[PDB]
């Protein structure tokens, strides 16, 4: 579905619903692994350790 | 439970890439309406579908749905559902329908029942001595096989032989290393069945996809535990599947520190399933980040990313301990999509 | 491939022996059980004389003779191991003999787990109805009304699974049986009665819990005193509902006590045989009370003798015992009242060879007229032999230990034979091993029952052993191979063994000696270690060829007499049964998988040609072609695979493709390339656990597919024994498995069309076609099954 975040994937039933989990991630390497837990400094970083799995 | 050799048209969750054992157990998570409502209507039928084994699958396992859950959390609708391997298969024809999920007409296989080796050669006169007083040590072994085994005077080979595809003795030779893993089960856990035996053990022991796949593909019972057993003796050491050649742990290091074995399915906070097997100490890796007790598998402990030094792959994850009083105050948890079940060098093969 | 297997040898082992009246009621009759044949003697005075034998479509796996009331004389019961029930009657016209069958159906339920203590088959003492323990938890019953001529059943579930013997008892009330069971408690005996109105089980007069751990067999005792006996390793106990006797002789500790038969019609003396050729007497001392009486006071074990290791043990009259055995001679005994110089009061009468089991052979021109002579290992222990089967006339050589393997080395004009000797260990009687004219024994360095192994220098013309050579402690030796090697010009006897320990299950190291009988010693001429067990070996064009555990070795004869490794080719299978035939290699495990090697010449490697994996017990296997290949798997069949014919794809060249499937009815031990002789190719002798030697010979398709309609039309005009049908009998059978047979044609059945009235050979080659396509005249198939007599 739509509406997910960025940085862990979450998917969310509402855009308002994302954005008040948005500022959880705070921190230089807010993009998050969904599958081990790797942190990483862009999205595109984090896109390509993903397709590595 | 479908009939041998025939044949039935079984639905495929399109995001099951797993090699799924008879009897092993699959957790899903399912956040699409086209797979929740699927899943809903197994439920009130067969809970039977299809688990292929790999995008060209050409063998595969039927999952029945054994649990399922409901979450409706921040709006969205999460379906948990636990399944476990039930009949093994051919595949005939896969065919996508209108959704994204698939229809594959399948043939169902025989799991090849086989009698005693000593079954055609025995004696009626001995036939009365066949059944032995059940086991109270390793001169009952000695005893065993001279009893169960004595007409192979008969034959053209000798008892000791005969012991080798003896599906009872190689179940004890493989419970044996197995408790060198694991400090509980004991006995009783494993079953009886030869092949309901097997088919634990091949969803036990740490080993990659394509050798899955040919415990699935092989026959008889008893050629699944001698090829099984043969990989407990001769891959002892388990390097990174991504190099091929790296080191990461030996079979030495296997320990259980939850109960369930030495390799049980965790679930990450992302649906992810992880069969993450638990050593004492791995070689070739690098940790990233600081260790974290969020959503660790194991309570007491704090995960830290672990990467292999070479290809810079996921391995694993190191969990350190949160307190004084606890021991392993560390241990390596290796997920099984990682490794690669290697025998070390001096030509050694896997033998049936 | 199409295949013709025709019979050269009966079974000649025996597996049944009941006696009473089946030809007449004051004949007394001995009928004998030779697997799938039955024999039927009238005993004399004198001795044994043949009345008839006739032959079945299975294998008998139980044998009773009873009699109903109303019934003239006895009736003959037979049960295959196929579940082929049949009821059958004598009946002789002067001089036309013919075994009638009164009743016959298939007891075989679709369910059901084959018990582990073998098919049980009993009567009723009064011939009311038939118990049959087939399947675990399960009973079943015919009732013995005649009116049930297809032998209609009925089953009652059995709250004990595991039954380990069972019998009827006599002088009771109602039908009971009596059985003996193990559970997780131990081992206890206990009695149902039948109700063959209620279809079910009622409560037993009596039962005794807690039995001998290892009770074994159940006696019924005649209806002067009732109850039954229960036979162990340690105890011989007699139970009758509170009545309660026991001994525990120590003189049949040494071994277990397999078979037993009734003396005197009111169960007061009992023969009872161990796994050794011991013969006790188990007399029933019967005190005679003064009401009228007679209670039982004691059990008395007396040790009789020793006879060849006994199956079946039947009391026939005036002190005679027949002794039916499998492992060796089967023999007619006599009995005295006082024991011999040695203490034994037994004395043989006769002796009936017995081949089997056949666990090597060897075709060997002997007399060079090149007429072809048969000689094998037979035998078990004791009665181990060698047996020299001409054309058939039998010279036995006993070896008292049990003969291995076997191979001829015509240039030393000798045999050379692997044993073992079963024992400071101390031999328990004089073998060939410890006769030997010369002995050695074997040093390397480079490394209760106990097994020894011994390599016997046999002449070929004395058959003395001139040579025994004790191999290494530990060591197992399993192959055997006479050959030249590479430049030398010396014949050598190779050995391959293996380092059997009791605490290792595979086997991780093993040896390959070269030995040479040049006076009257065997010389070491060097030896190999190799890492694991040398299963087979086989000349290889001036090269040997070996297995060690899952790996095909070619080895090279150097100048120095030294073996050295030239290629080597790893198998996912171990590497069990190993056949040649020119630079193509057949290799096969225990479990049916068969792999075709080919060595490259001008590579100097191996290369896999093609593979077939179809997990069963497979036994034996040989080469027919260099495209086809012949088999015996489970449960006493035969297979022929080939190499795919359809040459397109890379990968169906890979696969060999199935051809050939039959029901022999024999657990084949040895294939063996040759003929007993001076329109078919090929000539393959194969020797079996029964002792059974047979043919397999390829025809043409223009004959196999006249043989085949032959075949469905002999089976139209021939009466089987039992109603069985040669389809049924011949079908590729397992457990899980019924199929019917392809690419073999029976020569038995086949061979029957000249002993068959003319009217009826006439029958059979009616709308004949002869591709010669005219018809076939009657005069035509006599001269093909002419011509198919003489392969063997
Ligand atoms: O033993 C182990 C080894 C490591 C393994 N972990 C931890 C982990 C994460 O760990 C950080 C984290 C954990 C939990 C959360 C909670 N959320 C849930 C989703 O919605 C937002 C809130 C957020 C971030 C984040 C992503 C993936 C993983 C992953 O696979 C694991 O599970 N247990
Ligand atoms: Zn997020
Ligand atoms: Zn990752
Ligand atoms: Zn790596």
């Amino acid at each position: 579905y739509k509406h997910k975040c960025k940085y862990c994937s979450k998917v969310f039933g509402t855009d308002s619903s994302l954005q008040i989990h948005l500022r959880s991630h705070t921190g230089e390497r807010p993009f998050v692994c969904s599958v081990c837990g790797h942190r990483f400094t862009t999205k595109g970083n984090l896109k390509v350790h993903f397709h590595r799995h | 439970l479908h009939d041998d050799d025939s044949c039935q048209v079984i639905p495929v969750l399109p995001q099951v890439m797993m090699i799924l054992i008879p009897g092993q157990t699959l957790p899903l998570q399912l956040f699409h309406p086209q797979e929740v409502s699927m899943v809903r209507n197994l439920i009130q039928k067969d809970r039977t579908f299809a688990v292929l084994a790999y995008r060209e699958a050409q063998f595969g396992t039927t999952a029945e749905i054994y649990a399922y859950r409901e979450e409706q959390d921040f709006g969205i609708e999460i379906v948990k559902v636990k399944a476990i391997g039930r009949q093994r298969f051919k595949v005939l024809e896969l065919r996508t329908q209108s959704d994204g999920i698939q229809q594959a007409k399948v043939q169902i296989l025989p799991e090849c029942v086989l009698p005693s080796t000593m079954s055609a050669v025995q004696l009626e006169s001995l036939n009365k001595c066949q059944i032995f007083p059940s086991k109270p040590s390793y001169k009952w072994w000695q005893k065993y096989q001279k009893r169960k085994f004595h007409c192979a005077n008969l034959t053209s080979w000798p008892r000791w032989l005969y012991s080798l595809y003896d599906a009872e003795t190689l179940m004890d030779r493989i419970k044996k290393q197995l408790r060198e893993w694991d400090e509980n089960l004991k006995d009783d856990s494993l079953p009886s069945n030869p092949i309901d035996f097997s088919y634990r053990v091949a969803a036990c022991l740490p080993i990659d996809d394509v050798l899955r796949i040919q415990l699935l593909k092989i026959g008889s019972a008893i050629q699944r535990l001698r090829c099984e057993l043969d990989i407990m003796n001769k891959c002892t050491s388990l390097c990174c599947k991504q190099c091929q050649e790296t080191e990461i742990t030996t079979k030495n290091e296997i320990f259980s520190l939850s109960l369930c074995g030495p390799m049980a399915a965790y679930v990450n906070p992302h649906g992810y399933v992880h069969e993450t097997l638990t050593v004492y100490k791995a070689c070739n890796l690098n940790l990233i980040g600081r260790p974290s007790t969020e959503h660790s598998w194991f309570p007491g402990y704090a995960w830290t990313v672990a990467q292999c030094k070479i290809c810079a792959s996921h391995i694993g994850w190191k969990f350190t301990a949160t307190k004084k009083d606890m021991s392993p105050q560390k241990f390596w948890g290796l997920t099984r999509s990682a490794l690669l079940p290697t025998i070390p060098d001096t030509k050694v093969i896997l033998c049936l | 491939s199409y295949n013709y297997v025709v019979t050269a040898q009966k079974p000649t082992a025996v597996n049944g022996c009941v006696t009473g009246h089946f030809t007449s009621a004051e004949d007394l009759n001995l009928l004998i059980a030779k697997n799938t044949r039955l024999e039927i003697y009238v005993v004399t005075a004198e001795g044994l004389r043949p009345v008839k034998e006739v032959g079945m479509y299975g294998k008998i796996a139980v044998m009773e003779l009873f009699r109903p009331k109303g019934e003239s004389k006895d009736l003959l019961f037979i049960l295959t191991a196929k579940y082929n029930a049949c009821i059958l009657e004598y009946k002789q016209s002067g001089e036309s003999i013919d075994i009638i069958t009164r009743a016959h159906g298939n007891v075989q339920d679709r369910i059901g787990r084959p018990s582990e203590t073998g098919i049980i088959g009993i009567i009723d003492p009064e011939c009311r109805m038939i118990g049959l323990r087939l399947y675990d938890g399960l009973f079943k019953v015919i009732p013995l009304d005649r009116d049930n001529k297809e032998l209609k059943a009925f089953n009652i579930r059995l709250e004990e699974l595991h039954v380990i013997d069972v019998k009827f008892l006599y002088g009771c009330q109602a039908p009971t049986i009596c059985f003996v069971y193990q559970d997780p408690q131990g081992r206890h005996v206990k009695t149902y009665e039948v109700s063959l109105r209620e279809k079910e089980f009622n409560k037993g007069p009596w039962k005794q819990e807690n039995v001998e751990a290892e009770a074994s067999m159940v006696i019924a005792v005649p209806e002067p005193f009732g109850g039954a006996i229960i036979i162990g390793q340690e105890s011989i106990t007699y139970h009758n509902g509170d009545k309660y006797l026991a001994i525990a002789p120590p003189i049949i500790k040494q071994s277990t006590i397999v078979c037993h038969n009734r003396v005197d019609p009111n169960g007061s003396r009992y023969l009872l045989g161990d796994m050794e050729g011991r013969l006790f007497m188990l007399l029933l001392e019967k005190e005679e009370q003064m009401d009228g009486t007679v209670t039982l006071k004691d059990l008395r074990v007396e040790l009789l003798g020793e006879t060849s290791i006994a199956e079946c043990l039947t009391y026939l009259d005036n002190g005679v015992v027949f002794v039916g055995s499998r492992l060796g001679d089967s023999q007619l005994v006599k009995l005295n009242v006082d024991s011999n110089e040695q203490g034994s009061y037994v004395v043989a009468m006769e002796t009936f060879t017995n081949l089997g089991p056949i666990v090597d052979m060897c075709v060997v021109d002997l007399e060079r007229q090149g007429q072809g002579q048969l000689v094998t290992c037979s035998g078990a222990f004791k009665e181990g032999s060698l047996r020299i089967i001409r054309n058939l006339h039998i010279r036995t050589v006993p070896l008292y230990e049990s003969p291995r393997k076997i191979c001829y080395q015509e240039v030393s004009q000798c045999f050379g034979v692997l044993s073992s000797r079963i024992e400071g260990t101390t031999a328990l009687r004089p073998s060939a091993s410890t006769q030997a004219l010369s002995s050695s024994v074997s040093s390397s360095k480079l490394f209760e029952e106990v097994e020894v192994h011994n390599l016997l220098i046999i002449d070929q013309h004395t058959f003395e052993v001139l040579h025994a050579h004790q191999f290494l402690q530990n060591e197992y030796a399993l192959s055997l191979v006479s050959c030249k090697l590479g430049k030398d010009p010396n014949t050598y006897f190779i050995v391959g063994t293996a380092m059997v320990y009791p605490e290792e299950a595979e086997p991780k190291q093993g040896r390959i000696v070269v030995f040479q009988y040049s006076d009257g010693k065997l010389q070491t001429v060097a030896e190999k270690e190799v890492k694991g067990a040398v299963y087979s070996m086989v000349e290889f064009n001036g090269k040997l060829l070996a297995s060690i555990n899952s790996t095909v070795r070619l080895y090279e004869w150097t100048t120095e007499k030294e073996l050295r490794t030239e290629c080597n080719h790893y198998n996912n299978i171990m590497a069990l049964y190993l056949k040649t035939k020119g630079d193509f290699i057949l290799v096969g495990d225990l479990m049916r998988s068969v792999l075709l090697l080919a060595y490259k010449p001008m590579e100097g490697n191996f290369e896999e040609i093609a593979r077939d994996f179809n997990p069963n017990w497979m036994s034996a296997v040989e080469i027919l072609d260099d495209d086809n290949f012949l088999g015996a798997e489970n449960a006493f069949n035969l297979f022929v695979c080939q190499k795919d014919s359809a040459a397109t794809t890379d990968e169906e060249r890979q696969h060999l493709q199935e051809v050939g499937l039959f029901h022999l009815g024999e657990f084949v031990n040895v294939f063996c390339h040759g003929s007993l002789v001076m329109p078919t190719q090929g000539s393959v002798l194969f020797g079996t656990v029964n002792g059974m030697i047979g043919l397999v010979t390829s025809l043409s398709e223009s004959w196999y597919n006249l043989l085949l309609d032959m075949q469905n039309r002999l089976n139209k005009v021939i009466k089987s024994v039992g109603k069985i049908e040669h389809s049924f009998w011949r079908s590729f059978h397992t457990e899980r498995k019924t199929e019917p047979a392809t690419g073999f044609i029976d020569g038995d059945l086949i061979e029957s069309f000249l002993d068959i009235s003319r009217p009826k050979m006439q029958e059979v080659v009616a709308n004949l076609q002869y591709d010669d396509k005219r018809e076939a005249t009657a005069d035509d198939l006599i001269k093909v099954v002419e011509e198919l007599t003489r392969i063997h």
